[PDB]
């Protein structure tokens, strides 16, 4: 048993949504073991935020028209599927959105919640033509994991069915795009050990060190079936 | 005979699913036979899934 474990090296930080994070030393064949075994529980299986009711003032079902606003009540509710929101303390936060007058209406006018961070505040989410025109909605963001329809959950619970309260499709999982590499590791004489280079492309909330942190806890805890139970 | 009529307009937003026909435009006809999750798809070198 020549065990031979990697370490984390150094995560180059491009930019909050794009970040490299460079693994070795990896004995042959850990490269692309990990490499896959990672990538598919970081795209699946990793936790996040994401808006899932909407109820808007004026609005009856997502098709109508609202008064003084370009856009159709169906690309309102698009833009904050992908509100880019990081709740700390609760699961479940409610945020309240009023504001008026002429102006593309971004994310900072929601009021931030005391344990809410809004992680784009001048992403679009409405744009107001008519002066005399105000909008008023309550967005629900709730935590889960993966890609949760509004059809899937249209077909489940449904105990209190409250006429003015519009569903959105979450999108939980906060990475977007994934893969790795295997470039030369340059150590001590291995030559045949090299690294592993993981590039991350995720919306703003999830860290990108944070999240290679959970998705090792994940796989560690489904081998626990083939460990411990033999 | 007829007194009344109420004319209701209900809205489906139907997705898609295996079953469902879908073409190109040089009469390549196909159906939708499995939805495969993105971490199964196929993806080129820069990492990005088909």
């Amino acid at each position: 048993t020549e065990f031979l474990k990697p370490r984390l090296v150094d995560i180059e930080q491009v930019s909050s949504t794009h970040a490299k994070v460079t693994l070795e030393p990896l004995e042959r064949g850990f490269g692309h073991t990990l490499g896959n075994a990672l990538r598919r529980i970081l795209l699946s299986s990793m936790p996040g935020c994401a808006v899932t009711e909407v109820e808007i003032d004026g609005v009856l079902h997502e098709y109508s028209t609202k008064e003084g606003v370009q856009e159709d009540i169906l690309e309102i509710l698009l833009n904050l599927k992908g509100l880019a929101v990081r709740v700390q303390g609760k699961d479940e936060v409610i945020l309240t959105l009023n504001k008026s007058g002429i102006g593309p209406v971004t994310a900072a006018d929601i009021t931030h919640d005391g344990d809410v961070e809004i992680v784009k505040p001048q992403h679009v989410i409405c744009h107001l033509t008519d002066e005399n025109a105000s909008i008023s909605m309550r967005i629900k963001v709730q935590r889960g994991r993966g890609y949760v329809p509004a059809s899937t959950r249209i077909h489940s619970e449904e105990d209190e069915r409250p006429i003015g309260r519009l569903l959105v499709d979450a999108c939980y999982s906060p990475v977007e795009r994934i893969a790795y590499n295997v470039e030369a590791a340059r150590v001590e004489q291995r030559t045949d050990l090299d690294k592993l280079v993981i590039e991350m492309e995720t919306n703003g909330t999830i860290d990108p060190e944070e999240a290679i942190r959970r998705a090792a806890t994940i796989l560690a805890e489904q081998l626990e079936a083939f460990v411990d139970l033999r | 005979g007829v007194l009344k009529i109420v004319k209701v307009y209900l809205a489906v937003k139907r997705r898609i699913q295996p079953g469902d026909k879908m073409a190109g435009r040089h009469g390549n006809k196909g159906v939708i036979s499995k939805i495969n999750p993105i971490e199964d798809m196929p993806y080129d070198e820069n990492g990005t899934p088909v």
